[PDB]
C-alpha cells in the first residue's frame, strides 16, 4: 500500500535526480572495455596514458568513469597504493586555486606549507595517482596552459606513474591545445555517442522504469512489470516516444520526462496510464513566447500590431517610438468614435515595458546622446507567431483583428 | 492566503514528496509582473515549515556578498566569511552536516535572477549543477520575469525544469479585489466598486498592485455620497467625473529671458538643416558659432557678448535641457543637441511672442 | 619520432586482440571524427543541416540569419511530410549542434538573428549527407 509507493518514489527519484549508479549500461560495451582495461593496465604497473573522452553533455560521461572505479578499486589491495584527484572546470577557474586544490587534496599542506608563497617546486620535485578533469576545455583557455603542460610532461616523465583522464563536449579539443602540448598528449580518444535506432530507445525506455530485483514485495513488481511491459506497446507511448526520440536521443531528457511523468502517481493510481504519458509530453513541449504574448494587455497587442505593419512596409529597417505613435493616432483617427483617446505618456510607459519585457532591442546601445525616443528598435518575433498568438487571444475585439488581417 | 492558486501549488506539493525525498536539482519558474510568484512561493514554504534561504539578487550586487548572506542565513536556520565559490562549495559542504539538516532538502530561493546573468561567467553554471557537486539533498529556485531562452549559456548546462504561472482574469481579478473589503460596509457593496473599477480601468491597467492602488485611493470619494444623504445611479452620476478626471492620469501618480531665446535658438538650430538658415534669416537672397548668429538674428535688440550669455549656455547644459557631443577637452569647436519637446518650445515662444512654426524647414 | 611509437604501441595493442594493424593505428589516431558524428545524428539535425545548405547555395554567402535557417527548415519539413517545429525546438537543436562546436554561433542574447557559421568544409558536408 502506502509504505511500497513511498519506497518506489524513493528509489525512482533517487535513480533519477541523483543519477545513482546501476548495472545496466547501453550501446558502450567496446568503449568501457577499452577504458577499464587501460585502467587495469596503469593500476597493476607503472605505465601512465593519457586519454580524452569527447560527448555531447548529458550522454553519461561521468557513468562510464565511475562504472569502471567503482569495478576496479575493489579487485585487490591496489586501491591502497592508488590516489585519486577530482578537478573541475567550473569550480577551478585559475591556476593558483588549482594548485591550492591540488595540495589539499593530496594532504601535503603540512608538507608543502601553510602561506600563500607562490613556489610550487615542492609538490613538482616530489612528483600512483590517478588524475580526473571534468570540462576539460575551460583548462585550454588559461594564460599559458601551465597546468595542462606539466601534468603531460609528468606522464611522460619516467619518474612517477601518473594517469589523466579528460571529459570534453566540444569536438575541437585538438585545436584548442598548443603544439607542445599536443605532440606531448597520447591521441587516445574515446566517442560516446547515441548509437541506437528507436527501438532499442523503446527496450532503453522499458527497462529503466523496471523495478530491481531487491524490492522487498515480488508480486507488486510482477505486476508493475508487466504493467510498464503493456504501456511499451501502446501507441500513443510510442507517439510519443517518436516525438522525444526525434528532438532528442539524449539520456538526460528522457529521465526528466519519466520523473516528470512519475509524479503524477498517487495512491488511487498506483500504475501509469499512457493519458499521464501525453500529460508530461504537453507539459515539456511548450513555447515560451506564445505565453508571453497571451498574457499581454489591449494596448501591447495593439502596438505590437503597428510594429508588425511597420516591418512590413520597411523591409527589414529599424524604428523609432514617433512614427509607431504616428500610425498608431492614423488608426484611431479613421475609425469614427472609437474608445481609444490616450495622451502620449502612457503610451511612452507601456512602450517602456514591453522594452522591459525583451521582445524588443536597441542597436549600438547608447545613452544620453540619443534619448528614449528616436532610438533605432527592431522586433524579435514572427508574423505566424503573432497571428497564432492572437488567434487565442481571449477578448481580442473586432476593430483590432481587422486592423491586423488588413 | 492565495486565491485562484491551487493548480500550481498542487503540482509543487507533489514535487516535493516527503522530507527525505530527493528532488530536481533546477526549477525555473517565469511569468508575469503580478503573477504573484514572491507570494505563492514564500507563503508555501511557510506553511511547509521548510529550511529556505531567500535571496535577493538585487540586493547582492557582490559575489562575496551574496555567498556570506546565504551561509549566513543557513547557519541562523541551523561568523562566516568566504571569497570564492569553490570554498563556498566546501564550507557550504561543512555546513550541511547538522543534524536537523541530514535527511532534509534544503530549499534556496532566488529572486529578480535576471541579473545573474551580468555577475559572471560559471556563476550560473555551478548553481544549476549543485546538487552533483554538493551531493547533500539540494535544490535550487529560479524566479525571474525573461524567458528560460535568454538564461542559456554559450556552452550549455543542465537544463531546468520550466515552470510558468498562468495569467489572471477578470473573475479571478475581482475575486482577488473582493476579498479584502473593509468592514464597515457590506461586501456587494465593495464588489460593485470592483465590478465598476474593472470595466473603466481593465483596458489598459491589468496590474493587480496598481489596481489595488488605484482602489485605495478612490474608495473615500466613492463612499461620500452615501454618507451626504444603494442607489446606483445616484452614486454613478455623482461619481463618473472624478473617474473620467483619474483616468486621464493612470500611469503617472519660468526661465530667464535670454536662456528662452538661447532654447529656441538651439531647437531651430538642430532640427532645421543648414542649407535653408540663410533662406529663413538672410536679408537677401550643431556649431556654436552658427547658435550665436541665429541668436543675433533672431533677437531684436543688439545683444552685447558678455560672460553671463556662456554662463547661461553652460547652466543650459547642466540642467540637462541641451546636450554636449563633443570631447570636455575641445571647448572651441563644441557640438550640441536640444532634448526638448515640441509643445514645451511652443508654449515657451507663445509666452515669448514669437511664431516658431513659420521657421520650422519640416513644417513647411 | 613520438608518434611513431604511439603507433606501434597501438599496433601491438591491436595485435593482442599485420599492416593492417598500424593502418588501424594510424587511422584512429589521426583522421577526423567530424563524419562519423555527423552521420550518427539525429533525424532534425540532419533537416536542419539540409536547410543551412540550400540557404546557402540559394545565398552564396558563408553568414546567414537564423530566420532564413528557419524558413528553409520548415519548407524542407513540410516536403517531408514531418509535424511542424515550433522556434524553441529550432532553438534547442541549435544550441546542441553549436556544443559541440559543428557551427558557430552567440546565442546568448540574440534569438532570432544569429549568424550561423559552418565549421567544416562543404564537401565534407556533402560527402556525410549523401549516404
Ligand atoms: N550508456 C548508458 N548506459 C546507462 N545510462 C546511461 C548511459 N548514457 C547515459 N546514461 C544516463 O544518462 C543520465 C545523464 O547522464 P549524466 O551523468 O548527467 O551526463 P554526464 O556523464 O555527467 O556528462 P556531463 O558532460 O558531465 S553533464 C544518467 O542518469 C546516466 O545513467
Ligand atoms: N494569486 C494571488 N492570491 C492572492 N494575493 C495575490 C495573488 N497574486 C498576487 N497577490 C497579491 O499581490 C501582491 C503583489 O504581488 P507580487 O507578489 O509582488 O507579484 P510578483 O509575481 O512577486 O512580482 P514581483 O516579482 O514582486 S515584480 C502580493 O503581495 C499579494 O498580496
Ligand atoms: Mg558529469
Ligand atoms: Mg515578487
Amino acid at each position: 500500500h502506502t509504505e511500497c509507493l513511498s519506497q518506489v518514489q524513493r528509489i525512482l527519484r533517487e535513480r533519477f535526480c541523483r543519477q545513482s549508479p546501476h548495472s545496466n549500461l547501453f550501446g558502450v560495451q567496446v568503449q568501457y572495455k577499452h577504458l577499464s582495461e587501460l585502467l587495469k593496465r596503469t593500476a597493476l604497473h607503472g605505465e601512465s596514458n593519457s586519454v580524452l573522452i569527447i560527448g555531447p553533455r548529458g550522454s553519461g560521461k561521468t557513468m562510464l568513469i565511475n562504472h569502471a572505479l567503482k569495478e576496479l578499486m575493489e579487485i585487490e589491495e591496489v586501491s591502497e597504493n592508488v590516489l585519486q584527484v577530482h578537478l573541475n572546470g567550473l569550480l577551478q577557474i585559475n591556476d593558483k586555486i588549482a594548485l591550492k586544490e591540488i595540495t589539499r587534496q593530496l594532504n601535503l599542506e603540512n608538507v608543502v606549507g601553510d602561506k600563500v608563497f607562490g613556489s610550487f617546486a615542492e609538490n613538482l620535485s616530489f612528483l600512483p595517482v590517478i588524475f580526473i578533469l571534468d570540462e576539460f576545455d575551460l583548462f585550454a583557455h588559461h594564460k599559458n596552459q601551465t597546468l595542462l603542460y606539466n601534468l603531460f610532461d609528468i606522464s611522460q616523465s619516467a619518474q612517477t606513474p601518473i594517469a589523466v583522464i579528460g571529459l570534453t563536449c566540444r569536438l575541437d579539443i585538438l585545436e584548442l591545445l598548443e603544439k607542445r602540448v599536443k605532440s606531448r598528449f597520447s591521441h587516445r580518444q574515446i566517442h560516446l555517442m547515441n548509437s541506437f535506432g528507436f527501438p532499442q530507445y523503446v527496450k532503453i525506455f522499458k527497462e529503466q522504469l523496471s523495478l530491481p530485483a531487491e524490492f522487498p514485495d515480488k508480486v507488486f513488481a510482477e505486476k508493475w512489470n508487466e504493467n510498464v511491459q503493456y504501456l511499451s506497446e501502446d501507441r500513443s507511448v510510442q507517439e510519443v516516444l517518436q516525438k522525444h526520440f526525434n528532438i532528442s536521443k539524449n539520456l538526460r531528457s528522457l529521465h526528466m520526462l519519466l520523473m516528470l511523468a512519475l509524479n503524477r502517481v498517487t495512491a488511487s493510481h498506483p500504475f501509469m496510464t499512457a493519458v499521464d504519458l501525453m500529460e508530461a509530453s504537453q507539459l515539456c513541449s511548450m513555447d515560451s513566447k506564445a505565453n508571453i504574448v497571451h498574457g499581454l494587455s489591449v494596448l501591447e497587442i495593439c502596438l505590437i500590431i503597428a510594429m508588425k505593419h511597420l516591418n512590413d512596409i520597411y523591409e527589414e529597417e529599424p524604428f523609432n517610438f514617433q512614427m509607431v505613435y504616428n500610425e498608431f493616432q492614423k488608426f484611431v483617427q479613421r475609425k469614427a468614435h472609437s474608445v481609444y483617446n490616450f495622451e502620449k505618456p502612457v503610451v511612452m510607459k507601456a512602450f517602456e515595458h514591453l522594452q522591459q519585457l525583451e521582445l524588443i532591442k536597441p542597436m549600438e546601445r547608447t545613452s544620453g546622446n540619443s534619448q528614449r525616443e528616436y532610438q533605432l528598435m527592431k522586433l524579435l518575433l514572427d508574423n505566424t507567431q503573432i497571428m497564432n498568438a492572437l488567434q487565442k487571444y481571449p477578448n481580442c475585439p473586432t476593430d483590432v483583428r481587422q486592423w491586423a488581417t488588413s | 492566503v492565495v486565491l485562484c492558486r491551487e493548480s500550481q501549488v498542487s503540482i509543487l506539493q507533489s514535487l516535493f514528496g516527503e522530507r527525505h525525498h530527493f528532488s530536481f536539482p533546477s526549477i525555473f519558474i517565469y511569468g508575469h509582473t503580478a503573477s504573484g510568484k514572491t507570494y505563492v512561493t514564500q507563503t508555501l514554504l511557510k506553511t511547509l515549515e521548510l529550511p529556505h534561504v531567500f535571496v535577493n539578487c538585487v540586493e547582492c550586487f557582490t559575489l562575496r556578498l551574496l555567498l556570506e548572506q546565504i551561509l549566513n542565513k543557513l547557519n541562523h536556520l541551523s561568523e562566516i566569511t568566504c571569497e570564492t565559490f569553490n570554498d563556498f562549495v566546501r564550507l557550504f559542504k561543512q555546513v550541511t552536516t547538522a543534524e536537523n539538516l541530514k535527511d532534509q532538502t534544503v530549499y534556496i530561493v532566488l529572486d529578480k535572477a535576471e541579473y545573474l546573468r551580468d555577475m559572471e561567467a560559471n556563476l550560473l553554471p555551478g548553481f544549476l549543477r549543485l546538487q552533483e557537486l554538493a551531493d547533500r539533498n539540494v535544490t535550487v529556485l529560479f524566479l525571474s520575469e525573461i524567458v528560460w531562452e535568454k538564461f542559456r549559456p554559450n556552452t550549455g548546462c543542465f537544463e531546468p525544469f520550466v515552470l510558468y504561472f498562468p495569467d489572471y482574469s477578470i473573475g479571478n481579478l475581482q475575486k482577488i479585489l473582493s476579498h479584502d473589503h473593509p468592514p464597515e460596509y457590506s461586501a456587494d457593496f465593495y464588489a460593485a466598486y470592483i465590478n465598476i473599477l474593472l470595466g473603466v480601468f481593465y483596458t489598459v491597467c491589468r496590474d493587480l498592485k496598481e489596481l489595488r492602488h488605484l482602489a485605495v485611493l478612490n474608495f473615500p470619494k466613492y463612499c461620500e455620497p452615501v454618507v451626504k444623504g444603494r442607489d446606483t445611479r445616484k452614486l454613478w452620476r455623482n461619481i463618473e467625473p472624478h473617474l473620467k478626471k483619474a483616468m486621464q492620469t493612470v500611469y503617472l501618480r519660468e526661465l530667464p529671458y535670454y536662456s528662452k531665446f538661447i532654447l529656441i535658438a538651439a531647437y531651430l538650430a538642430s532640427y532645421n538643416p543648414a542649407r535653408t538658415d540663410k533662406r529663413f534669416f538672410l536679408k537677401h537672397h550643431f556649431p556654436l558659432d552658427r547658435l550665436l548668429a541665429i541668436l543675433y538674428s533672431i533677437v531684436d535688440s543688439r545683444v552685447a557678448p558678455t560672460a553671463n550669455i556662456f554662463s547661461q549656455i553652460t547652466s543650459l547644459v547642466t540642467l540637462q535641457l541641451l546636450t554636449l557631443v563633443g570631447h570636455d577637452d575641445q571647448l572651441d569647436g563644441p557640438k550640441y543637441k536640444c532634448t526638448v519637446s515640441l509643445d514645451f518650445i511652443r508654449a515657451i515662444a507663445r509666452t515669448v511672442n514669437f511664431d516658431i512654426i513659420k521657421y520650422l524647414y519640416d513644417f513647411l | 619520432a613520438r608518434r611513431c611509437l604511439d603507433i606501434c604501441r597501438r599496433a601491438t595493442e591491436i595485435c593482442e586482440f599485420t599492416i593492417a594493424h598500424s593502418m588501424e593505428a594510424v587511422d584512429e589516431m589521426f583522421s577526423s571524427s567530424y563524419i562519423t558524428a555527423i552521420k550518427n545524428s539525429s533525424v532534425l539535425e540532419q533537416s536542419f543541416l539540409r536547410a543551412i545548405l540550400a540557404e546557402f547555395r540559394r545565398s552564396g554567402l558563408e553568414e546567414a540569419t537564423f530566420q532564413q535557417i528557419y524558413s528553409q527548415h520548415v519548407a524542407l519539413c513540410r516536403m517531408e511530410g514531418l509535424p511542424y517545429p515550433t522556434m524553441s525546438e529550432t532553438m534547442a537543436v541549435c544550441s546542441h549542434l553549436g556544443s559541440c562546436r559543428l557551427l558557430l554561433v552567440e546565442p546568448s542574447r540574440n534569438d532570432l538573428l544569429l549568424r550561423v557559421r559552418l565549421n567544416v568544409s562543404q564537401d565534407d558536408v556533402l560527402y556525410a549527407l549523401k549516404d
